[PDB]
């Protein structure tokens, strides 16, 4: 009536690239 | 045919009762603090010195001002209100089937229309003569049967505003478009993002690093000497507002008057 | 008998074209203010971004 | 020939029953939360305070507003609705085989067409005279047998909207083109990415490094003091929207009126 | 009809009592230090030498000057005041139903209108002749019954200003629009941010690092050799001011005069 | 009887429009210096940012 | 109305689909598939990562960035190909014209 007035993201190694 | 007197079913159909204009609220149009908060899902605005969340009073205040802004960016009356106008006689438009353009649009319904002199009715036009075009804001008469202008000869009373739409995805010409709701939400949200962009990080910090006893932390924030923390969101919201306003200024037409 | 006598095109341009409803009530604003002898010497004021008339 | 009265098979063929316009839903046009999630394959939006995924209420809300946006970016009626119009007599167009352009298009079918005076029908045109062009939004009559205009002489009732397409990769002029579905999806998706962009990292973080006892972990995120987390995706979506809109604004024509 | 003499219900309806114009205050329009602090939620401005928060005297000072700025950025009278004007005879406008444009607008009501010679009233126009258009600032007469100009022939007294709006989200032509309140707030806030920007860090510091015995603490602040600590917030406030001013300069018209 | 005979519009332009009071006392400066036979051959000097006259 | 699939390699009759229009439709699909895939090459919203643990160290810079998505390059090239194809096809079909 009246006017109003006053997570998840993981780091990990690529283990296949480590094998390479 | 039978009808409540002024509301002839063809020329001036009744769309709202004058009792309801007192009862309708911002919440009936889907403007609520929760409707804002939905667009910031996963954020809370919180005083870093106390952990208290911001009170909904501020949300309601911002919403009421955002509605005012929307009612000025477009030359429209959103919320229902009773308008009483005294309009000038102009010979060309009076000859043009008593054409008058209301100052406020859409027309929900016409309540009274009279020709008068010092407040005395000189003639009261039968309601079956009234022709109304609601979204345009035009009223005319189609009678069944020394100067080019004179001030305040016509007395016009009407209700302007829009009703909340009755179906999903659809609006009648007297019903609010779904996208105008989103425009008002975006206007409120831009202010809430301006508030929240001060509080994500310690005030006036652009970079911090702390090293203590073998623990080290470094943080770069979105704050910077040029840009505030919520700059990005505000820019995107301004783009959305621009698209919405282009669309709505295509829905309502360009204003024109004959001199 | 068969020709186009049309004098020209009034090009009004803005960020987007008006809806058909808007354009038809603009046609009503136009004709109720400017047509025939009754309107004959009035001039419309229009505040479009640009207005052009192409002579054909 | 035999037919349901208004729906003469040549001039006004029946395309929908007035029962179905209440039964059709957004999901029947393929606008569904599952479609949006398919375009966001491999992403999930969840509240970091609770792990709760975003509710389908928000998706349906955004979809309905995106439909409204599409219905205003183009001067079209997407969803079936019954339209009742009171249209003005104009001498040129009345002489031009009683030409009237509907305010809303496409026309699914015309329901009534009459010439009237103070709501009394002065004449009811036989349905076998009605000629309808659905995608253009044009109605004409081809009879078998003191002023240039007058207000609201013509009473026209019709159904506007589009039907879901019957075959893959094809549409009739009264059927929704396959790419307008994707435009509405892109509009919804542009909002969902703005929500998701807040939740990839803690609030207001562009960079972090944390180190403990010589174990080091370090992130640069897609957030920045200028660009939001979903900037690139929104830019691409805007490019796609631009292409789609160009195509659809070639399918529907330029608006024009004779003064 | 019965009325207090000057306030004929049709031509010059009473909108305020001359007692109330002394009782109205800035706080009644919602311009209060609490409102500013609400827009600065989660920030406190305090003297670093004493911890004393900034006093409400400064807020009220800034608010009053912001009201003055708003009353000059737009050619309007915001706060109720009694205006007494001596206006020139001009033949064209005098013949045009005694047209006079007030220097200040909106008109709440006209208090006196007379034709005079050396301060003697030559005629006192009956109040039932007075026609007032409040938002335009126009007064005319519609009587019931050697040079083109002369100085100060017309004596006009009226009240200019705006009343606080009666309903949420709405205003009459004599009521302050909800967004002009926010414009005045933004003007005050733009000064408060300039004060606050000096106190986020010690004077003149853009970066600091301090290290003792291997404990390291490091800050990059939003200050820089070009940009002040509150640069971004002021830029955003200026954008909001620009939008608000465009809207309000569409609500009030372009000034024009006939030579 | 009904027309606009108005020769044209004198467009004066600056960073912001003059207040109505300023404009009405500019009208008094104008008429007291330039109107009728009494003013007939005087020329105003004006130092606005730009001045244009639109022929209608 | 419509087109038939072409009967010979490299050739089409006027009622048969040009070979390049098939490639145009493929490129349109592929642009969307690249938009999907460009989100998944890397952890969502990561532009740089470094990890150091017990004498093993890894650093990766991705094609993702605060401006550009991971598949920006492919999409740009596909847009160039689409532009060339569309110019060619809008030369094969003519300009629309009508007499008023
Ligand atoms: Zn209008
Ligand atoms: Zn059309
Ligand atoms: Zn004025
Ligand atoms: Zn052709």
């Amino acid at each position: 009536e009246k006017p109003y007035m006053i997570y998840t993201t993981r780091l990990e190694f690529d283990t296949i690239d480590m094998i390479r | 045919l039978n009808y409540e007197y002024p509301y002839h079913p063809s020329g001036n159909p009744k769309h709202i009762d004058v009792s309801e204009i007192d009862n309708l609220t911002l919440a009936d149009y889907g403007w609520s603090p929760d409707a804002v908060k939905a667009y910031m899902f996963g954020i809370v605005v919180q005083n870093p010195d106390t952990g208290q969340p911001m009170g909904d009073e501020f949300y309601n205040h911002i919403l009421e001002r955002a509605v005012g802004k929307a009612e000025r960016a477009l030359d429209i009356s959103i919320l229902p209100d009773t308008q009483h106008e005294m309009r000038d006689y102009h010979e060309t438009e009076f000859n043009s089937y008593m054409f008058v353009h209301a100052y406020r649009k859409p027309i929900l319904q016409v309540e009274n229309l009279q020709l008068q002199f010092n407040g005395r009715p000189i003639y009261k036009y039968p309601a079956n003569w009234w022709k109304v075009e609601h979204l345009a804001g035009h009223v005319q008469l189609f009678p069944t049967a020394g100067a080019t202008f004179a001030p305040q000869m016509i007395r016009l009373e009407y209700v302007s505003g829009m009703l909340p739409r009755k179906k999903a995805g659809r609006n009648k010409p007297w019903e609010m478009p779904p996208e105008l709701e989103q425009l008002v939400i975006k206007y409120a949200l831009k202010e809430i993002y301006q508030v929240w962009g001060n509080l994500i990080i310690g005030a006036g910090i652009a970079n911090k690093t702390l090293e203590v006893d073998g623990i080290t932390e470094t943080i770069g924030t979105t704050q910077s000497a040029m840009y505030g923390g919520a700059s990005a969101q505000i820019l995107q919201i301004n783009e959305d507002i621009k698209e919405l306003l282009d669309g709505l200024r295509a829905y309502f037409g360009y204003n024109m008057i004959g001199l | 008998s068969h020709g186009g006598t049309t004098r020209g095109i009034l090009q009004i341009r803005s960020d987007q074209q008006q809806s058909q409803h808007a354009l038809e009530n603009f046609k009503r604003e136009w004709k109720s203010s400017l047509s025939g002898i009754n309107g004959s010497w009035q001039i419309p004021v229009v505040m479009a971004d640009d207005i052009k008339f192409v002579n054909m």
